[PDB]
RNA sequence: GCUAAACCUAGCCCCAAACCCACUCCACCUUACUACCAGCAACCUUAGCCAAACCAUUUACAUAAAGUAUAGGCGAUA
RNA sequence: GCUACCUAAGAACAGCUAAGAGCACACCCGUCUAUGUAGCAAAAUAGUGGGAAGAUUUAUAGGUAGAGGCGACAAACCUA
RNA sequence: CCUCCGCAUAAGCCUGCGUCAGAUCACACUGACAAUUAACAGCCCAAUAUCUACAAUCAACCAACAAGUCAUUAUUACCCUCACUGUCAACCCAACACAGGCAUGCUCAUAAGGAAAGGUUAAAAAAAGUAAAAGGAACUCGGCAAAUCUUACCCC
C-alpha cells in the first residue's frame, strides 16, 4: 500500500482518553467510544 | 496494533551523489546549445510516452498502437479490455455533461 | 511494516512517558 | 478420483490389473489356452567370468598416486589404429553381417 | 554359496571397517576390457555385500557399521560404467561416425513442441503399424496460439530471474 | 539389466547375452518366521523370476530350486509441512528355496 | 431419496471418459491439455 | 538443503543442524565472494578487532558460504555440554566464528598481519605472497592394506592393448562362447 | 499477565536493452508414463452484452493534416 | 459414474395357493402417521403400506448434450 | 443381553487398531520396522476357405409363444514350455469413526459377529411404549392414530 496511515494510534487515543471513566464497552471500543464522547461533549 | 515498537533504521542519504548533484544537467540544451536537440529528446523512459503527457485513456491508446504489435498475449488482452472500459467510463459516465 | 518514521517516534515519546508514570524515578 | 497417485498395476479391475505389470521386459507369448511359452532364447543368460587368480579387489589403496583425467575421445583411439596404418605406405563397412552392431545397437550394456 | 553376501565374520559388529580409496576413473582406463569386465563382477559381489548390511542396519535400529564405503563402491561402478561407455562411444565414431547408440529423430509432437523421439525397434515397416499410425506427430495449427503463450510464460519467468540478481547485486554494492 | 533397451528377437536370432549386469539385489532377514530352506531377497523392480534364478546360479553358484515373487506396495500416506505425500519406494521380494536341502538360516550381524 | 452419493466410482469408466487417449482423440480435447500445461498442473489428465 | 539456507557452525547434515533448521524455516538471509580467498584451513592468523584482539591462532574450520574462520580456541565463550539431568555437566570454551577481513594472515618470519596477493611466480605458479615483504606463504596441513584393497603394483598394470573390438565381443571371444546364429534385421523406425 | 503484539526480506511490479527455447540412462497417444506384428486425418464470416435512455439498421477493438472530407434509424455515433 | 431412455452380453425372484393371477420373504417403491428440522440424514428413522414371474428389479461396459439430449407430459430428468 | 447381521467374491480405496518407540470421555495419530509368495483370478488364440433348420424349462410325456443364452470341417503352418500382474486391513460412495447408499455366492439362526447403560437422582414438558373401571366415535376436517378385523353402496 503506498500511503497507508501510520499514526492511527494517536487518533484513537485522543478519543479514548475522554472515555476512560465510562462504563461497559464504551471505555475501550472505539466504535462505541465515539458515540458516547460526542454525546458527552 | 498498527504502531511499531522499535523505530526504524536511519535512512542515511547521500545528497551529493553523482546523480543527485548533477540532476538537471543538460536541461536547457535547447536554448543554449543553439537548438540542435530538444529537452524532450533526453527523457529516458518507455518508447510510447517519450516526451508526451496525455491522459490515462490517451496513454492506453498510444501504448496500443506503438507497442501493441509486440506485446505479450494476455498483456495485450488486458490492454484491449482497459481501453474498452475507459471508453465506456469517460464517454458515458461521470458528472458534468 | 508501515512506511513511517514520525508515527513510530511519537510512540517512543509516549512509551517512555508511561515508564515514568509506571516506575517513576527517585 | 485420485489423480496424483501413480498408475500402477494394483489399481484397476481384473482386466486392468492383469494387463499392465511392472517394467518386466517379458520373455515369451500367450497361445490359445492362456498357455505361456517361455522362449529360452529371449531369456537373458548372464556372461559371468571366473574370478580365481584375479588380482583386483573392489578398492584400491591410498598409496596409489593422483592422476589427471583423459576422456578417451575417438581421436585418441585412432592413434592406436595406426600400428598397421603406418606400414601401408581395421574397419568394417556395414554391420549387417556383424553380431554386435554398433549404431543399430544389437547388444545389451 | 550365500556367505559371500556377507563379509568376514571377524568384522561383524565392529563399527569401523577400514576400506578406502574408491576406483578413480583414470585408473580404470589403463585396464583391458577383459579385466574391467571381471572388475564389474567384483564390485557387484561387494555392493551386494553392503546393501544387505544397510538393510540389516535399518532392521535392528542400529547405525551402519561404516557407511563411508558404500558410496566408495557405487561411484567406482559409475566410473567403470563411464570408462567402458567411452570406449564404445570412441569407436562407434570410428566405425559409424554417429552418436546416440539409440537411433532417434527430432519430431514435433501434438503440442507443437519438438522432442527427441527415440525409436522403438519393430518387426514391421512403419506404414503397416496399427498403433504407430494412430500416433500423430504434427502441428494442427490451433496449437500455434498456445505455443506463443508458453513462449511468453517462459520469457516472463526468465525476465523475473534476471532482474532479481541485478537488484541483489545493487544492495551488495550499497553495503560494500 | 535395467534402464536399457533389449534387442528384439524374431525367431532364429542369437541368445541374448548380458555382460555387466545393471541390477543389484540385497538379502534380508525374513520378518515372519520363514521356513528353513527358504531365503528371502529384495529384487529390484525390473527383474524376472527366472532372471533371478540364473543370477544366483551364475554368480553366487547357489543351487536354487523354487523361486516365488511378490510386489510390496510402499505406503504413500506420509505427509509433509507442504502437506504433499511422500511415497516410500515399492519393491519386489524374492522367496528363494534352495536345492539339496542346503539349509541356510540368517546369521546374527551386530553381535 | 438421499442425494450425495453421485460418484459411484470405477476405473474403466474413469479412464474411458477422462483419460489421456480420450483427451488427445478430439482436437477440442487437445486444447484442454494445453490449457493445463500452460497453467502448469501436476495432473493433465487421469 | 532448502533454497536460502542459513549456513550454521554445525555441519549441514547434522542432527544438531536439523534441530535448528527443519525444512520449513525461511529466515531472512545474510549478506556476504571472490573465490581468490587467502584464508585456507590450518593457516596461522591473528584477530584484528573485537575481543581477544591481537592474539595469534590456527584456523580450525573455514566456511566459505558465510565468509567465516573459526580460529583455534580463541574468541571463545563458555557453554555447558551434556547436563543430562538436574545437574551441571562440564564446560567448554566454545569458539564463536570470525568473519573474514576481521582476520589477517600473519607473516611466517616477521609475525605481523599482512594483506596477501596471489602473484604468479615462474617457479609454478600461483602462491600466496605478502604485501610489505616477499616471503611466499605456503599451504599448511602408513595405510597398510586389508583384504579388499588391491595394491599400488596392480592398479597401474596397463593391461589395455587398445583394439577395435567392443568389450561385449572381446569377453565373448575370450570365454569360449560360440554363436552360430546371426541377428535378423529390425525396423527401428 | 495471559492471549498476544511488533520486525525486514523473501519475493514482485513497471520499463529499457536483448529475438526465446528443446537427448543423463529407460518410459510416454493402448487405460499416457505400457520393450515387441499387416489402413480413417487439418483448412469453413465470431456472436452477444452494451450505446441508441426501448429496440428492430447501426455501436470505436511519432507528430500534424483532423475529429476535417465523408458515413449514419443523416442519430447514437463511426 | 446421479437420473431419463436405449444397446450389448449377465444376474436375481423363498414359501403357499391356483394368468402384466392371489397371500407372502429377499428385493423394489414410498401411502398415511409420529419423530427429526444446523437432523443420524443438504430428504433420514420407526412402524404402516404398494408391488414382488414381470410394462419387474439389478450389477457391468457402451450410446444420445444444452439453439440440444431424453420423456408411459410431470415443462419431468440431464452430478444436491 | 442383542444378532435386521456374518463370511467370501466382484466393485472401490491403496497400507488405513501388525511389532517397537513416542508426543499428547479415555490409552485408528506420529516416527522407524515389517509383511500379501500361485494352483484360484487376470494377461489368450497361424492363415484362407467352409460349415452351423430343430429353444430353455429335472427335457420325458404334455403344452406353448414372446421364437430363444453355447457346434465345425478341409488343406497349409507348427514341436519353445509354466513368465508377468492382482493377493494387506477395521476398508468403498455420502465434507465425518455419518442410523444413509452398495451387485453376487453361501449361511436363514447362526460354529460368524456384536454391546442398547459415563455415574446418580427418578421433577415438569417432550418422545417411544405397556396396562385400564364404566361408556364405545360421544373425539375430529375425517375413526387420523391405536385396537380389532370386516358390511354394503356411490363418484372417477
Ligand atoms: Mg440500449
Ligand atoms: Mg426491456
Ligand atoms: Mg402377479
Ligand atoms: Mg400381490
Ligand atoms: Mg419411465
Ligand atoms: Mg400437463
Ligand atoms: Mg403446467
Ligand atoms: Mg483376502
Ligand atoms: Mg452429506
Ligand atoms: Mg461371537
Ligand atoms: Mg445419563
Ligand atoms: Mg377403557
Ligand atoms: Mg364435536
Ligand atoms: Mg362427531
Ligand atoms: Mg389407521
Amino acid at each position: 500500500l503506498r500511503n497507508r496511515v501510520t499514526d492511527r494510534y494517536f487518533r484513537i487515543q485522543e478519543v479514548l482518553k475522554h472515555a476512560r471513566h465510562f462504563r461497559g464497552r464504551k471505555n475501550r471500543c472505539y466504535r462505541l467510544a465515539v458515540r458516547t464522547v460526542i454525546r458527552a461533549f | 496494533i498498527g504502531i511499531r515498537l522499535t523505530l526504524p533504521p536511519p535512512k542515511v542519504v547521500d545528497r551529493w551523489n553523482e546523480k543527485r548533484a548533477m540532476f538537471g544537467v543538460y536541461d536547457n540544451i535547447g536554448i543554449l546549445g543553439n537548438f540542435e536537440k530538444h529537452p524532450k529528446e533526453l527523457i529516458r523512459g518507455p518508447i510510447w510516452l517519450r516526451g508526451w503527457k496525455g491522459n490515462e485513456l490517451q496513454r492506453c491508446i498510444r501504448k496500443r498502437k506503438m507497442v501493441g504489435s509486440r506485446m505479450f498475449a494476455d498483456d495485450l488482452h488486458n490492454l484491449n479490455k482497459r481501453i474498452r472500459y475507459l471508453y465506456k467510463h469517460f464517454n458515458r459516465h461521470g458528472k458534468f455533461r | 511494516v508501515k512506511k513511517g518514521f514520525r508515527a513510530a517516534f511519537r510512540f517512543q515519546k509516549e512509551l517512555e512517558r508511561q515508564r515514568l508514570l509506571r516506575c517513576p524515578p527517585p | 478420483a485420485d489423480r496424483m497417485s501413480k498408475w500402477t498395476s494394483k489399481r484397476g479391475p481384473r482386466s486392468f490389473r492383469g494387463r499392465k505389470g511392472r517394467g518386466a521386459k517379458g520373455i515369451g507369448f500367450l497361445t490359445s489356452g492362456w498357455r505361456f511359452v517361455q522362449i529360452k532364447e529371449m531369456v537373458p543368460e548372464f556372461v559371468v567370468p571366473d574370478l580365481t587368480g584375479f588380482k583386483l579387489k573392489p578398492y584400491v589403496s591410498y598409496l596409489a598416486p593422483e592422476s589427471e583425467e583423459t576422456p578417451l575421445t575417438a581421436a585418441q583411439l585412432f592413434s592406436e589404429a595406426v600400428a598397421p596404418a603406418i606400414e601401408k605406405d581395421g574397419f568394417e563397412p556395414t554391420q549387417e553381417g556383424k553380431l554386435f552392431q554398433l549404431y543399430p545397437r544389437n547388444f545389451l550394456r | 554359496g550365500l556367505e559371500e553376501f556377507f563379509d568376514d565374520p571377524k568384522n561383524w559388529g565392529q563399527e569401523k571397517v577400514k576400506s578406502g580409496a574408491a576406483w578413480t576413473c583414470q585408473q580404470l582406463r589403463n585396464k583391458s576390457n577383459e579385466d574391467l569386465h571381471k572388475l564389474w563382477y567384483v564390485l557387484l559381489k561387494e555392493r551386494n555385500m553392503l546393501l544387505t548390511l544397510e538393510q540389516e542396519a535399518k532392521r535392528q535400529r542400529l547405525p551402519m557399521p561404516s557407511p563411508e564405503r558404500l558410496d566408495k563402491v557405487v561411484d567406482s561402478m559409475d566410473a567403470l560404467d563411464k570408462v567402458v561407455q567411452e570406449r564404445e562411444d570412441a569407436l562407434r565414431l570410428l566405425q559409424t561416425g554417429q552418436e546416440r547408440a539409440r537411433p532417434g529423430a527430432w519430431r514435433r509432437d501434438i503440442f507443437g513442441r519438438i522432442i527427441w523421439h527415440k525409436f522403438k525397434q519393430w518387426v514391421i515397416p512403419w506404414h503397416l503399424n496399427k498403433r504407430y499410425n494412430r500416433k500423430r506427430f504434427f502441428a494442427l495449427p490451433y496449437v500455434d496460439h498456445f505455443l506463443r503463450l508458453e513462449r511468453e510464460k517462459r520469457a516472463r519467468i526468465k525476465a523475473r530471474k534476471e532482474n532479481l540478481e541485478r537488484k541483489k547485486a545493487k544492495i551488495l554494492l550499497k553495503k560494500f | 539389466a535395467r534402464n536399457v533397451v533389449y534387442p528384439l528377437y524374431r525367431l532364429g536370432g542369437p541368445q541374448l547375452r548380458v555382460f555387466r549386469t545393471n541390477f543389484f539385489i540385497q538379502l534380508v532377514r525374513p520378518g515372519v518366521a520363514q521356513p528353513e530352506d527358504t531365503v528371502q531377497f529384495r529384487i529390484p523392480m525390473e527383474m524376472t523370476r527366472v532372471d533371478l534364478r540364473n543370477y544366483l546360479e551364475g554368480i553366487y553358484n547357489v543351487p536354487v530350486a523354487a523361486v516365488r515373487t511378490r510386489v510390496q506396495h510402499g505406503s504413500n500416506k506420509r505427509r509433509d509441512h507442504r502437506n504433499v505425500r511422500i511415497k516410500k519406494p515399492d519393491y519386489k521380494v524374492a522367496y528363494v528355496q534352495l536345492a539339496h536341502g542346503q539349509t541356510f538360516t540368517f546369521p546374527d550381524l551386530f553381535p | 431419496k438421499a442425494r450425495g452419493n453421485e460418484y459411484q466410482p470405477s476405473n474403466i469408466k474413469r479412464k474411458n471418459k477422462h483419460g489421456w487417449v480420450r483427451r488427445l482423440s478430439t482436437p477440442a480435447g487437445v486444447q484442454v491439455i494445453l490449457r493445463r500445461m500452460l497453467k502448469g498442473r501436476k495432473s493433465l489428465s487421469h | 538443503l532448502p533454497p536460502h539456507y542459513r549456513y550454521g557452525m554445525s555441519p549441514p547434515g547434522s542432527v544438531a543442524d536439523k534441530r535448528k533448521n527443519p525444512p520449513w524455516i525461511r529466515r531472512r538471509p545474510v549478506v556476504v565472494s571472490d573465490e581468490d580467498w587467502y584464508l585456507f584451513c590450518g593457516d596461522t592468523v591473528e584477530i584484528l578487532e573485537g575481543k581477544d584482539a591481537g592474539k595469534q591462532g590456527k584456523v580450525v574450520q573455514v566456511i566459505r558460504q558465510r565468509n567465516w574462520v573459526v580460529v583455534g580456541g580463541l574468541n571463545t565463550h563458555y557453554r555447558y555440554i551434556g547436563k543430562t539431568m538436574d545437574y551441571r555437566g562440564t564446560m567448554i570454551p566454545s569458539e564463536a566464528p570470525l568473519l573474514h577481513r576481521q582476520v589477517k594472515l600473519v607473516d611466517p618470519m616477521d609475525r605481523k598481519p599482512t594483506e596477501i596477493e596471489w602473484r604468479f611466480t615462474e617457479a609454478g605458479e600461483r602462491v600466496r605472497v605478502s604485501t610489505r615483504s616477499g616471503r611466499i606463504i605456503p599451504k599448511p596441513e602408513t595405510w597398510i592394506d586389508g583384504p579388499k584393497d588391491t595394491s599400488v603394483e596392480d592398479a597401474l598394470e596397463r593391461t589395455y592393448v587398445p583394439c577395435l573390438k567392443t568389450l561385449q565381443e572381446e569377453v565373448m571371444e575370450a570365454m569360449g562362447i560360440k554363436e552360430t546364429r546371426k541377428y535378423k534385421k529390425v525396423y527401428w523406425y
